[PDB]
Order: structure tokens, then C-alpha cells, then sequence
């Protein structure tokens, strides 16, 4: 199918800008000084990595073509809690798209396709509420103390 | 005889960094930072380690090691103000490296040319650039967080 | 992966004092260890095959650049009659494979070829720190010990 | 200094652009079989990828903000050996670059950067030899050869 | 022990001879390295050594005898341009030393010369088998598989 | 916090301590320069242990809530050959085991008995670990004569 | 397996060369020791023991070749009473031992006996590299070391 394939595309473009995203957030955090929250950034990119790679083994067994060569825009943030909000926005949107694609994927009958992106939906809703939750937590701790907390060792 | 000069100046520099990277540590273990003391105590065998080289250097140039002069201890009076000391002092010597290099190629040396440019490889990604971490951090978390980070176990 | 002429050239001369820089160290090597110096045997046959590595490092790099590389030529080799005769043959070779490395770097870092003047960087660190430093130690130490004992400490156990 | 930064950034559009091809061509190649040469592309998409993670280090190091948005056009081939002929093409392109970033950070007296991108210099060149001999041998031994050396184990 | 002198020149055109089979053998290895195929540069650089190997023997027999190794003199090197020319070169140069060391064999025999010969024989059988017999098998694997199909084999994994 | 005339004679302790450390230094690797590869490796651990000194002076002025001063260093008398080495480095260690007896006596006089138990096992590391070996070593060079003990100081080649 | 008188005959006089070379390194080794060279008395002894072996690798093979061993006769004992006059001794026997062994290789290849040449070249091969090569190599060590270096050398650890 060419819907399927053009979905698969778009989930893979936004899995290319995710892990450019998560490696440049995570190599800010290691830059200052933030080595448990940067090197958990650090895993996270390496998840979507995984991710992206078995995306584009999948559209090369259907027989298209993984444009890797468009991303999206990369939201960039200045701070920690500006980076988290920025993650915390991206997974949002990839979420959306991504429940689109398997209702897809369930409408054209590719049914692989729909396990392989409801594994991605899993795991992008623990993004989620990964990210929710650090929200929350900067909110209650305070900023210096969640700072302090990503800081982990000096 | 310019070369040898300049890694004699270099020495110097080296040896009053172990003095005072040594001092600080003494001190910030003295104040109960178990975790900085630690820190800086590396930082002190790394740069005494590095002198050596240089002295080493010196030597296989025939000449005559200055291990006598040394230069300023800024010391500071407290954990901010022993950062940034330690940082400004980095900063000196990089500049003062930099020169040095610059000095080694122009002079056709180039084995005291890699050995300056491992010093300032050390000196930069490794010494400067964990000053300028500690310095922004100690702003980002806040004293008392840096602090108690700092203090590791009490 | 085309390298230029002078760089080639240049890497030839080099490859060749190292060819005929390890031919002296065999035959050193093999007189220390006739004479019963077994201690310094050991040492120049190590520097041997440091100098063949050196040339297969070399070789490699004169391949690489598209350049058939120049072993049948060989220099004179200066072999001495005695142990203080081999150290201040062997340190004077060294001196002079330590100036031409320096003009090869020069020469390398004028043309913008820097995966050679690496390879030519690494290739002076380990001459000067391996081989030119220990032979002028070891020509200290004759001065220093005399002639019998360091010759008693060359020979080790009997 | 804005220019060296620039050229930083340039090297790492291309090693990204490179990341992004090589993945790429790891995955049609195990698409098609060919095992052996696609885990070859895989490690050499690992190699450059912890080459664009050091690179980031150094930028972010520079007071300098990377930039993973923009990438360089993608050269994908329809078999192996115009893969071969794309990837050597691209190295061809990234290597003269790469040295036109070296000689300039010589210029502006950045000796770290210039050891930095030496070490990936040395990297890109082993990579160009490894492509043209690949292509000598796409030649010598002939394409069916070729190709069942590249499947490996069946 | 004074050795013959027409043993000592003999052993010396042997040691040349040797020496530049190393040389020859060094450059076909690298050459062999850049060009991919890695098996033959593998069994080339063991070849290579064991002609070091050699050389060393001889030299260690020469110094014995108490001549002196003429290591400056090399003969011509025969560098083929690929790799069945490499195979044949490297062939064609071990039958001329099989020649040379059957000559050396009998007039070390001749002069009542037993452990240079016992040298020289353990030095003609690894001739033979490491090197005449495999470079023979491999220009008859290369008549028989073809062309490709030995160059497929020589590259290894790739 | 200490007396002040206890803090002035440490910090003096600290100033003979550092300066033997850099002296013990520069010659270690004048040593290794020369080959004497033993003697070499002798100095560089009795430099290790000077530093090792000079830190528990350091931490015993600070303490005693004084200002240590790590940036006086005296003259550093440095020998051109290995028997002037061996002299020059048993001349100042008589001198700092001198100074150390002295700050003992002072310590004791001022009821200050942490830092005497300091300064005393300094003096027995002084006396013992340096002074002792260094005039061992002279015996030595000119018992063996100066060749001989070159060539024992040389170790293996 | 009968042999030829002749071969016979040489073997018996090379197994009393062997014999008298075992008793003078006994003697040797033993006034090594008392005169504290440890090193050199090791290595003596050590010498004297493969000179056992030797003379039974002989035994065995004139008593395979149905011919009486003659283990009766001793030549003379030439006994130094110095370091450097044992190690000239010793070395003058072993070139005799060379001459006789060369000898008997020459006359086993004329009666056709093979593997008595094998026996008798290995034979040599032990006297010229073990022995008579050690033993120059100590001489040297004493022109070159001087006297008294050379023996704190052999003395060893006290
Ligand atoms: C854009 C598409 C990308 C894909 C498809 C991809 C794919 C992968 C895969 C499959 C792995 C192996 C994970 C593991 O072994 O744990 C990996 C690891 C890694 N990637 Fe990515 N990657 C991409 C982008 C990037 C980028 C842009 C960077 C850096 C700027 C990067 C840096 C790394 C690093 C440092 C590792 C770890 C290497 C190691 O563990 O030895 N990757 N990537
Ligand atoms: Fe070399
Ligand atoms: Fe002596």
C-alpha cells in the first residue's frame, strides 16, 4: 500500500527528529554538568534509535523507500525545564500522529505494521509520562532541587 | 633556546597550578566537601603529572629545569570563590599554552609540540571545562544545593 | 586517495633510512649477541623490529597515497668494531632519520597533508623518545660506568 | 571565534548527512542479504555517529550551538556497488572539507579542534581506502563474487 | 673457529639473497594489504618473517665463522604488477635460492663444513615446503579456480 | 585554633617540606634523564613520601585554623652530578630533621600533642626513610667507588 | 646391525674424547663452586651433564652396531688453576672434540653410515653452538669486562 508507506515515512521522519532532538538535549545536559539526566536523555535517544532503525527495516520489506533525508523542526531548549517542556511537546505530537498510523495500519489491513507502531505508541506514552512526570516534580521540588537531583554526582 | 624557555615558563605555570589546585583541596576537605576534595585532589596528581612530563621534556631538550620559580596562588576563602580562581588560573595557562604551541611549530619542534598539545587537550576538555561546569552550576542549583552536592555523605 | 609527488618522494627517503636504519640494528644486534652482550641484543632487536614496524607503517602509507614505494635502494650502512662504536653509530643515524622527519613534517604541513604528517609525528615521538634517547643514555653510560662496566652490565648473566 | 565554529558546524552537517546515508545503506543491504557488508555499514554508521557525538562535544564546548537540523543531500544506491561509488564520493567530499577545517583551525590557533579533527580525518581516510578497495574488488573479482562475499553466512 | 672463506662468501650471497627475498616479500604483503586481499597478505607477512628468520640464521653463522654479513648489498627486486605476476615473481625467486642453496650445500659438504650444512639443509627444506610448495599450489589453484575465484578466496571476509 | 608561634613554625615545617619535594623532583627525573633508572625509582618514592608529608602539614595547619603558605619555597640546591645529588640532598634533610627537632621542642612547650605526634613520626620518616639512606649512599659512592655505584644506580640496561 | 670396524673405532675414540670432557668440566664445576663462581659453576655443570648425555648417545650406538664400548681409557686432564686458564682449556678441548667429530663425519659419509652421521652431527651441533661457543663468548667477556668484572660476574649474588 502507498498510504501505509507514506505514514511509515512521516513516523520515521519524526523518529529522526526525535533522536536528533533527545542526542542534542542530552549533550547540553552533559555540558552542564547534568550526568544523570543528560545520560537518561543519552538512553532515551538511543531508544528512538532502535526505534527508527526497525521503522526503516519494516519500509524496506514492504518495498518502499525511508526518506531519511527530511526532519522536522528541532525544538531546542535554552534551559532544562524549557528542554523537558520541549521533549514533553514533540512526544505529544508524534503520539497523535502515530495513533493516526495505526488506525491506519488497522483500516488497510497491515497488521505488523500496526504491532511494530503500537510497540512505538507504547513506548512513546512512557516518554510521556516520563516527562510529565519530571514536570510535575520540577514544579514540586523546586527547580534547584531537581537541578541538583539531574546534577547527580560532582 | 626560545622553546626551552617557553616550557620552562609552561613549568612554572604547571607547578603553581599543583600548589594551588593542592591548597584548594586541602581546604574544601578541611570544610567537610568529601566529594570536591576528591575532585581536586586528582586534579592536583593530574597536574603534578603533567609537570613531570614537562620537567621530562625539558630535560631530553638539554636544559635546566626552573622547579623553583613559582608564580601567584590566587587562593579563595570560599568553594565559589576557589572555583573561579581555579578557573581564571586555567584560563592563564591555556592562553600561555596556546602560545606555547604556536611557538613549537613555528620553532620546527615538533615532539614538544604533542606533549603541549596533550597538556592543553588535559587542560581544556578535562580541567577548565569542569570549572566552568561548577561554576554555572553552583548558580543553577544554588549555594546551599552546590553545597550539600558537594559535601557528599554527612 | 592521490598523494602529491613531494609528499611521496619525501616519504620514500624516509622509508628508506628506516629500511636501512633496520638493517644496521640486525647486524648491531646480531654482532651484541655473537660478543656474548645479551642484554643489549635484546634491546637492539626489539629497536629492529620497532624499525620494521616503522617501515610497514611507512609502506603503507606510500601505497595508500598511490605511490610504489622504494625498497631496493638502500644507504650505507656504518657499523662499528665495538659496543661505543655501534651507540655513536646508531645515535648518529637516529640524528639524521630525526632531521629529515622533521623536514617531512614541514613539508607535509605545507601541502595540507595531515594524515602523513601524523603518521610522520608518531614516527619522530617514537624515535626520539625510544631510540635517540636510550643511545644517548646509553653513550652517557659508557662515559659515566666506564667501558668494563657497562660492558659488564650489557653482558648481564654468564 | 564565529568562523571556526562555522566550520565545526559544516563538518558536522556532513558527518551527519553521513550517519543518516550510511544507516541507510546498512539497511537495504540486510534487506537484500548481504550480510557481511551490511555489519560493515553498521559499524561504520556506529564509527561516524561516535564521531558526530564527539564533535557535539566540542562545539557545545566552544560556546557554540550545534546544528542537527540541516543535512546535506543523500547519495542512495540502487546496488551495491553504486552504494560503494556514493559512500567513496561522499567521503571524497567530507575528507577535503575536513582538511580545509583543519588548516583553518591551525590558523586561528584552535589546537585541540585540529587534533580533534585530525582523528576524524584519519578516520574518513582509513574509510576512503576501505571504499576504493571495495570498488578494486567490485572489479577484480566481478560482481557475483563480490556480491556472495558480501552475503557471508547464508 | 675460522670458517672457509669460499663457506663465508657463499653464506653471504645466501644471506643477500635472503635479504631481499624478505624485501621482495614485504613490499607484495603491503601491496596485498592495500589491495584487499587479506589471506594472501596474512601467509605473505608470515613468509616474510620467516625469511627474516632466515637471514638471521645465516647472519648468527657468518659471525660464527668470523666473517663479515655483507647486509648493504641487495639484489634486484621483482615487484609484480598484480597478483598471479606477484605469485610467479615470488616463485621464480625461490627456485634461484633452491639453486643457490643446493650450490652452498655442496661445498659446505666438500669443505668438511657439517653445521652450516645442517643450517643451510633446514634452510633449503623450509624453502621448499614453506615457500616452493605453496607458491607453486597457489599458481595451480589460480590455473584451476580462475581468476576471480581465487582473488574471491585471497580477499577472505570482507 | 593553634598558637601562633606553633602555625609560624609549621608553616616553616611545610615551606622546608615542599621545597625538599621539588628538589627530590628535579632530581628523580635529572636521575632518569642520565639512566640511573634505580636511583631514579628511589627518589621518585621518597618524593611521593615528601608530598605525603607536606599534605599532613597542610592539614594539620588547617586545623589548627591557620593559613597554610604553599607558595615560599626555599632555594633549591640542585647537583650537576650524581655524588653532588646524594650531598646536596643529605645537606638539606640534616637541615629540615634540625628545623623538625626544634618544632618539636616548641610543640611540646606549647601543650600541643597531635602536632608533636605529627612532627615526631615527620622526624622518624626524616631520619630514617631520607637521612639515613642518603648517607648511606655516600658511604657508598665512595666505598664501591664512583663508577661502581654508578653502574649499581644504572640497574639494568 | 653391524658396523664397520673403522666406524667402530672413531666412535670408541669419540666416546673417550666425551668421557674425558665430562670428567674435566666435573673437575671444573667442582672448583668453580669452591672458589664462589656460582654462575660459572652452574653453567658448567650443566655443561658436564649434557656431556653425560652425549657419551650415552654414543654408548647406545656402538653397542647397537654390535662393537664393545670402550669406556675404560681416559685421555689427559688438562686442569687450570684460574678462571681464564679452565675457560682456555676447555675451549681448546672442545676444538679438539670439533676436529675429531668432523673427522668421523667425514669417514660415517664414506662408509655409508647415515645414521651414525645423524648422531655425529648432532653431535657437532651441540659441541659448536653449547659449547665451544660459550666458551669463546667467555673469553671475550674476560678481554673485554677485564678480570675482576668477569668474576664478580660468575661469582653471582654473595
Ligand atoms: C538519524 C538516524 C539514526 C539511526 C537510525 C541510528 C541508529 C542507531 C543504532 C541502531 C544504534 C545502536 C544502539 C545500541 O547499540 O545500543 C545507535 C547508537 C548510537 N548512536 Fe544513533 N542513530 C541515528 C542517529 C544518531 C545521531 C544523529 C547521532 C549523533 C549525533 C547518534 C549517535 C549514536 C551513538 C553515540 C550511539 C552509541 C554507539 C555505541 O553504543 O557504541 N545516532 N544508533
Ligand atoms: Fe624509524
Ligand atoms: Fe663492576
Amino acid at each position: 500500500n502507498r498510504t501505509v508507506l507514506a505514514a511509515l515515512n512521516d513516523v520515521l521522519r519524526h523518529q529522526l527528529t526525535a533522536i536528533n532532538q533527545y542526542f542534542l538535549h542530552a549533550r547540553m545536559m552533559k555540558n552542564w554538568g547534568f550526568n544523570a539526566l543528560g545520560k537518561h536523555e543519552y538512553k532515551e535517544s538511543i531508544e528512538e534509535m532502535k526505534a527508527a532503525d526497525k521503522l526503516i527495516e519494516r519500509i524496506l520489506l514492504l518495498e518502499g523507500l525511508p526518506n531519511l533525508q527530511d526532519l522536522g523542526k528541532l525544538l531546542i531548549g535554552e534551559n532544562v525545564p524549557e528542554m523537558l517542556k520541549n521533549d514533553f511537546a514533540m512526544e505529544k505530537d508524534a503520539h497523535a500522529d502515530l495513533v493516526k498510523t495505526i488506525a491506519l495500519c488497522e483500516k488497510q489491513a497491515d497488521y505488523v505494521s500496526r504491532d511494530l507502531l503500537s510497540e512505538f505508541l507504547e513506548e512513546c506514552e512512557e516518554r510521556m509520562d516520563f516527562y510529565e512526570t519530571q514536570l510535575e516534580l520540577v514544579k514540586k521540588m523546586g527547580e534547584q532541587n531537581y537541578l541538583q537531583s539531574a546534577v547527580g554526582a560532582l | 633556546x626560545x622553546v626551552x624557555x617557553x616550557l620552562n615558563x609552561x613549568l612554572x605555570x604547571x607547578l603553581t597550578a599543583x600548589x594551588q589546585y593542592f591548597x584548594h583541596a586541602r581546604m574544601x576537605x578541611n570544610w567537610g566537601f568529601x566529594x570536591l576534595x576528591x575532585x581536586x585532589x586528582x586534579e592536583x596528581x593530574x597536574e603534578x603529572x603533567x609537570a613531570x612530563x614537562l620537567i621530562x621534556r625539558i630535560l631530553x631538550l638539554e636544559g635546566x629545569p626552573x622547579x623553583x620559580x613559582x608564580x601567584x596562588l590566587x587562593i579563595g576563602x570560599x568553594v565559589p570563590x576557589m572555583x573561579x580562581n581555579d578557573x581564571a588560573x586555567e584560563x592563564x595557562x591555556x592562553x600561555x599554552l596556546x602560545x606555547x604551541i604556536a611557538l613549537c611549530e613555528x620553532x620546527x619542534d615538533y615532539x614538544x609540540r604533542x606533549x603541549l598539545x596533550x597538556x592543553l587537550e588535559e587542560x581544556e576538555x578535562x580541567x577548565x571545562x569542569x570549572l566552568x561546569v561548577x561554576x554555572g552550576x553552583x548558580d543553577x542549583l544554588x549555594x546551599k544545593n552546590y553545597l550539600q552536592s558537594x559535601a557528599x555523605x554527612x | 586517495p592521490r598523494g602529491s609527488p613531494k609528499v611521496i618522494s619525501v616519504l620514500n627517503g624516509l622509508l628508506t633510512g628506516e629500511l636501512t636504519a633496520a638493517d644496521q640494528y640486525f647486524v648491531h644486534a646480531r654482532m651484541l649477541e655473537n660478543w656474548g652482550f645479551k642484554v643489549l641484543y635484546e634491546r637492539i632487536e626489539h629497536e629492529r623490529h620497532d624499525e620494521l614496524d616503522h617501515a610497514g607503517l611507512l609502506i603503507n602509507r606510500i601505497l595508500f597515497l598511490e605511490g610504489v614505494p622504494d625498497v631496493a635502494s638502500r644507504a650505507a650502512l656504518n657499523i662499528g668494531s665495538d659496543v661505543p662504536k655501534m651507540m655513536a653509530n646508531d645515535l648518529a643515524y637516529e640524528l639524521q632519520v630525526v632531521d629529515e622527519l622533521k623536514a617531512a613534517i614541514a613539508l607535509c604541513e605545507s601541502e595540507r597533508d595531515y594524515d602523513t604528517r601524523r603518521i610522520l609525528v608518531h614516527l619522530l615521538e617514537e624515535t626520539e623518545q625510544d631510540h635517540v634517547r636510550w643511545l644517548e643514555v646509553q653513550v652517557g653510560l659508557i662515559d659515566k660506568l666506564g667501558l668494563k662496566n657497562y660492558l659488564q652490565s650489557a653482558a648481564g648473566e654468564i
